[PDB]
């Protein structure tokens, strides 16, 4: 259905929750938080960064080549 | 029963916003959609206050904008909020489309098509709005984009002159564009209501790409604050963009009064149209370039058909992730080349980039999807 | 450049060297074939509409690969005669109905 | 609960400050412009003798 | 022809929270009204806009009254001349573009109201345009009505060197070297193009402080509300 | 205890919560505006015309 | 008698004593000799002049506004 | 089931306009709501075309 | 500014450069624009005729 | 009742829309009717003139 009453069928799945005031808003900031963020970055780094590194190489090469072509060649007026 | 479930307006609000079953694992990307609406509201509010002083005449538009910025109280704030809010609107729109591509939200076919129409209406709105200041860039960009319609084989020039309101972009064109720019955002709002209506039937999608009926959650106490935080961050970005570098995403040539007798040396459209500008430039034939732009925008319609993977989301498809980030880097290449002129390296890199864009969205993605399907022994 | 119907009108007093360059251009190479003298009533004077045939842009004179005209929008290159030779432009620069009533005047109705 | 409500209250105070600033800026933008305001009290009429009637 | 990139000079107002030096703005306005006003117009700057930036209202009134302007038609419709008031904009050197072109060898002196923001590189370019007037390099020739300027796009500008040492006597008394004059003009032009510079910087600092206050607080509120989910533990107990 | 009176008087009823919020908004607006203006004036002292007009 | 010294000139000369400004200037002198020697040529020293002026005015902008 | 009962937009249109239970004895005076809607549409279109030149 | 023979797109000549000249030349009275004078007066043309007749 | 109140709001919005639209031509009637109706808000006891000028 569309209301929370009838959405799907689940059996014997028990969940425990704590009040927002009872617990901390920032638990495990240094014990787990920073390591978790670091591991997420490590996992996602090598599947994203290489494409933008290729983009940066292409950007630099294109700019340098445009500058090089813009410069004049003496051989055009050697005679 | 609570009053929210009795009054019909309260019924609609509670069912669609307060008590909407929303997946718990939704990430920050789903914020952007809400941000989009906020951006729209901003553009509707701020722009409204700009209309109270803007005069849509070719002989007074630039003077009217100068009066807005210099004489109207806090008028500079309003104008810069409007311009950088259009920029932020396109930033959020691009991120929204990218999220939809990544997490397989395009399988909401009707919602995807409505979103495509919303993107087209937004692009037209922003184009006409940028024409409104009647600067050098505004005028010449308008001339180029309207002359694009001349590519049409039979009714090519009649249509262009009917849009122009004359033999060239002038006061008739500006007033028409002002009226269209005024009307269109409300059409965008109604189309966004249709967008949300078609999304409501199935509900939001989650990053995992698996049905989240087991872990649905009311939107009122969780995603309201999550979106509010998103609104705070969006306003942070917008206010830093308008208060420290107001002209970072602007073109200085637009501060000269429009001169129909001299095109500026580096006439370029606004940054959100740069990929389309490169796709235009790369194709030699004029009709070929126009068709290439049309396909570049409307390939989102064909994207759902090309989906040939057993998994809706791409977070479990590393090869598809690599292809998607390659596509994003290709789009960045297109934008950068659009910034750059028509010379030896930029032209060839732009042609290669356009070809790679079309091939990745047409060939590489389905083949990689089929390979991945075979990888998991489906 | 002059203003006619809100559009640029180019009148270029091309030197005889430019006339030789335009005449030497082969018709096969041209995207839209046309003899140079056909579009110029007087060899030293070329009168055209200052609108790029691609997307209505003002071609920059004495610029581009052919030193006649250059579109600052998409890179269309035109020669002194105005014929398109390189770029996205589909056809040559438009030639108005100009009539040289006298050697110092040009008018038409 | 007092600490949490204090956090919420300070957040609401900041939001209210920002909202009032924005609303006042927009409303003042709807007010009289600088150019209109200048030509308001500076102008001084120099009237001659228009016979014996209302002019 | 190629173009020269103007250097990024260390302007005082370029700081994140810096403000325009109003003494420099006043000196630049003096140079504009005494050197560039003979050809360059400022259609969007009145003799007001100066009551709060560099001049008090009374001296602004005197400065406005210094120059006579054409007033509205009187009896018989004979438009006369007025002593000049604050709401009047800065005088236009020429009645129309054609007169400017005729008086400037066919070149049109551009409006300087938005010149800084209408040119790539901004004030830097404007400064580099005024300071750099080197003689033509070997192998280039130009019409007598044009002067070589390496920073001008076409490299052949139609504007004779406008500022030199002692061309103007500053009211403050600072040495009126051409570099000081050019810097002051550039500061005044930056003010004219962006009169909201100081107010924009002040509001930017205020919004930075407000956001530094709010973002951690709203983030803490979101974390507090979501701690129910993020600490939630669930178990599966099949029969 | 500080909280034993604060929460019982101010944060107990939401109406009092809104009232103290608005009073704090007034005081914060005044003081924060004054402090930000002082900081901005000090950072670019001499440049501003408020100092010059003296 | 010519009391105004125009610190611009002093800073410009100070570059003109530096290595980059000096080498650019000497390359410009070589280009000038080339162009002047050749009776009929289209080669313009504009490129090397720009190469010199870029470094010169870069150093100037580094050490100019201090004097003012 | 017909398309009216499947597509959500068609659902809304059919429920509110195509298949809305209305009294049969309704007289001509109830025709002025549709007339007001038509007036609004006409005013919007005509005013748009007017503002194109105003 | 110069004089030109006059073309189709030119509007009908204005007798006086400004309202002040018209008032000066017509004993302080401003002769109204006649482009809308029929629609601008109650009775329309019927009035104008009578004005010219009586 | 709710439909009636929404209709009252609709009537007010239409009246305001028509008033401003009639002001738009900038004829004699437009200008003077606009002046009268806007000055009607000066009746407000304390913020009357400020509101009208705003
Ligand atoms: C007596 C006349 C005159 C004086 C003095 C003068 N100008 Fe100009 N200026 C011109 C003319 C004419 C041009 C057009 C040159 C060209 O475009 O080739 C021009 C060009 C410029 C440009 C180039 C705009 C562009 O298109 O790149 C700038 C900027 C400028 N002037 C600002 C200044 C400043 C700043 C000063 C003095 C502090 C100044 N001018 C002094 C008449 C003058
Ligand atoms: C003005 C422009 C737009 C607005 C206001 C808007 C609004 C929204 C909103 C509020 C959502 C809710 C979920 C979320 O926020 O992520 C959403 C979802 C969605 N939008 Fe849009 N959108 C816009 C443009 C687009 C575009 C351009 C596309 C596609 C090209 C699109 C396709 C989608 C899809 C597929 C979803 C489903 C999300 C999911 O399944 O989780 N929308 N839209
Ligand atoms: C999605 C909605 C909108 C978008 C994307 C948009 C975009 C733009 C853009 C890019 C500009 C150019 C501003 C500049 O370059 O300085 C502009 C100007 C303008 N827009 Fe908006 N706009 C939107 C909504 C509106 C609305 C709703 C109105 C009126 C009710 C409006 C009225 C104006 C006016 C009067 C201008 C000219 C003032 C100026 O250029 O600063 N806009 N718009
Ligand atoms: C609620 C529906 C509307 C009503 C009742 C309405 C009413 C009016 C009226 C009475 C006039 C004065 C007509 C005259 O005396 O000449 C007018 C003029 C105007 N209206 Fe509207 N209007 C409506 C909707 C719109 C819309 C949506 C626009 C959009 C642009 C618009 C634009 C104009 C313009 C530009 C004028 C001035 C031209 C003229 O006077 O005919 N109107 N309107
Ligand atoms: S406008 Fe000349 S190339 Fe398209």
């Amino acid at each position: 259905g569309r209301e929370f009453g009838n959405l799907t069928r689940m059996r014997h799945v028990i969940s425990y929750s704590l009040s927002p005031f009872e617990q901390r808003a920032y638990p495990h900031v240094f014990t787990k938080g920073i390591p978790n963020v670091l591991r997420r970055i490590r996992e996602s780094f090598f599947r994203v960064v290489p494409q933008f590194v290729v983009f940066y190489l292409i950007y630099t090469w294109g700019t340098e080549e445009f500058e090089r072509s813009k410069r004049k060649n003496p051989a055009a007026y050697e005679n | 029963t609570p009053m929210r479930k009795t009054n019909p307006l309260m019924k609609l609000i509670n069912h669609s916003f307060i008590d909407l079953p929303t997946p718990s694992n939704i990430s920050a990307w789903w914020n952007f959609g809400s941000l989009l609406g906020a951006c729209l509201i901003l553009q509707i509010t701020t722009g409204l206050f700009l209309a109270m002083h803007y005069s849509p005449d070719a002989s007074t538009a630039f003077s009217s904008i100068a009066h807005i910025t210099r004489d109207v109280n806090y008028g500079w704030i309003i104008r810069y909020l409007h311009a950088n809010g259009a920029s932020m609107f396109f930033i959020c729109l691009f991120l929204h489309i990218g999220r939809g591509l990544y997490y397989g939200s395009f399988l909401y076919s009707e919602t995807w098509n409505i979103g495509i129409i919303l993107l087209l209406a937004t692009m037209a709105t922003a184009f006409m709005g940028y024409v409104l200041p009647w600067g050098q860039m505004s005028f010449w960009g308008a001339t180029v984009i309207t002359n694009l319609l001349s590519a049409i084989p039979y009714i090519g020039t009649d249509l262009v002159q009917w849009i122009w309101g004359g033999y060239s972009v002038d006061s008739p064109t500006l007033t028409r564009f002002f009226t269209f720019h005024f009307i269109l955002p409300f059409i965008i709002a109604a189309l966004a209501t249709l967008h949300l209506l078609f999304l409501h039937e199935t509900g939001s999608n989650n990053p995992l790409g698996i049905t989240s009926h087991s872990d649905k959650i009311t939107f009122h106490p969780y995603y309201t604050i999550k979106d509010a935080l998103g609104l705070l961050l969006f306003l942070l970005s917008l206010m830093t963009l308008t208060l420290f570098s107001p002209d970072l995403l602007g073109d200085p040539d637009n501060y000269t009064l429009a001169n129909p007798l001299n095109t500026p040396p580096h006439i370029k459209p606004e940054w959100y149209f740069l990929f389309a500008y490169t796709i235009l430039r790369s194709v030699p034939n004029k009709l070929g370039g126009v068709l290439a732009l049309l396909l570049s925008i409307l390939i989102l319609a064909m994207i759902p058909i090309l989906h040939m993977s057993k998994q809706q989301s791409m977070m479990f498809r590393p090869l598809s992730q690599s292809l998607y980030w390659l596509l994003a880097a290709d789009l960045l290449i297109l934008t950068w080349i659009g910034g750059q002129p028509v010379s030896y390296p930029f032209t060839i890199i732009g042609q290669v980039a356009s070809v790679l864009y079309f091939t990745t969205i047409l060939i590489l993605m389905p083949t990689i999807s089929l390979i991945e399907n075979k990888m998991l022994k489906w | 450049a002059f203003k006619w119907r809100g559009k640029p009108l180019f009148v270029r007093h091309r030197t005889q060297k430019e006339i030789e360059q335009e005449a030497a251009v082969e018709l096969s190479q041209l995207r839209d074939p046309q003899h140079d003298l056909d579009r110029v009533k007087k060899p030293e004077w070329v009168i055209l509409i200052g609108v790029c045939t691609h997307l209505g842009c003002v071609p920059i004179a004495n610029a581009g690969d052919f030193g006649g005209y250059y579109c600052p929008c998409h890179g269309s290159h035109y020669d002194a005669s105005g014929r398109i030779r390189l770029g996205p432009a589909p056809l040559n620069l438009e030639v108005p109905t100009y009539e040289f009533t006298s050697d110092d005047m040009v008018i038409v109705g | 609960k007092g600490f949490s409500y204090l956090v919420t209250g300070v957040t609401t105070v900041g939001v209210a400050y920002a909202a009032k600033n924005a609303v006042t800026q927009f409303v003042s933008s709807m007010s009289a412009s600088a150019d209109v305001l200048a030509l308001a009290k500076i102008e001084i009429k120099l009237s001659d003798i228009p016979e014996g009637k209302n002019m | 022809d190629l173009e020269l990139h103007p250097p990024s000079y260390p302007w005082s107002h370029r700081g994140l929270l810096s403000s325009l030096d109003h003494t420099s703005i006043r000196r630049g306005f003096q140079v504009y009204k005494q050197v560039c006003a003979s050809c360059h117009s400022m259609d969007f700057v009145a003799y007001r806009h100066l009551v709060g930036v560099c001049y008090t209202e009374d001296e602004a009134k005197e400065l406005a009254a210094e120059v006579e302007v054409q007033d509205g038609p009187n009896e018989d419709g004979e438009m006369f001349m007025r002593p000049g008031k604050l709401f009047d904009y800065f005088p236009k050197p020429y009645p129309n573009s054609e007169a400017a072109r005729a008086a400037n060898n066919g070149a049109l002196p551009p409006d300087l109201s938005y010149i800084v923001r209408a040119r790539h590189g901004g004030e830097d370019y404007v400064f580099s345009l005024l300071t750099g007037y080197c003689e033509p390099p070997t192998g280039v020739s130009l019409r007598e009505g044009l002067y070589f300027n390496p920073y001008f796009p076409g490299q052949a500008i139609a504007m004779a060197p406008p500022i030199y040492t002692d061309v103007l006597e500053f009211d403050d008394g600072t040495p009126a070297t051409m570099s000081q004059i050019a810097k002051d003009v550039c500061t005044f032009l930056r003010w004219a193009s962006e009169p909201e510079h100081d107010h924009r910087k002040r509001m930017g600092l205020k919004m930075l402080m407000m956001m530094a206050l709010l973002v951690p607080l709203v983030y803490t509120i979101k974390r507090h509300k979501w701690s129910v989910l993020k600490s939630r533990k669930l178990a599966y107990r099949p029969p | 205890t500080l909280t034993s009176k604060l929460y019982s008087l101010l944060f107990r009823r939401t109406s009092t919560f809104a009232l103290t919020i608005i009073v704090g908004v007034m005081f914060f607006e005044r003081a924060f505006d004054q402090g930000a203006d002082a900081i901005y004036d000090h950072i670019n002292e001499g440049k501003l015309w408020k100092h010059i007009k003296h | 008698e010519e009391e105004l010294v125009d610190p611009l000139t002093t800073v410009r000369e100070q570059c003109e004593q530096l290595e980059k400004c000096v080498k650019a200037r000497e390359r410009l002198e070589l280009c000038d000799e080339r162009v002047s020697s050749r009776s009929h040529t289209e080669e313009d020293c504009t490129e090397e002049l720009f190469d010199f002026l870029h470094a010169r005015d870069h150093c100037v902008a580094h050490k100019l506004f201090n004097n003012l």
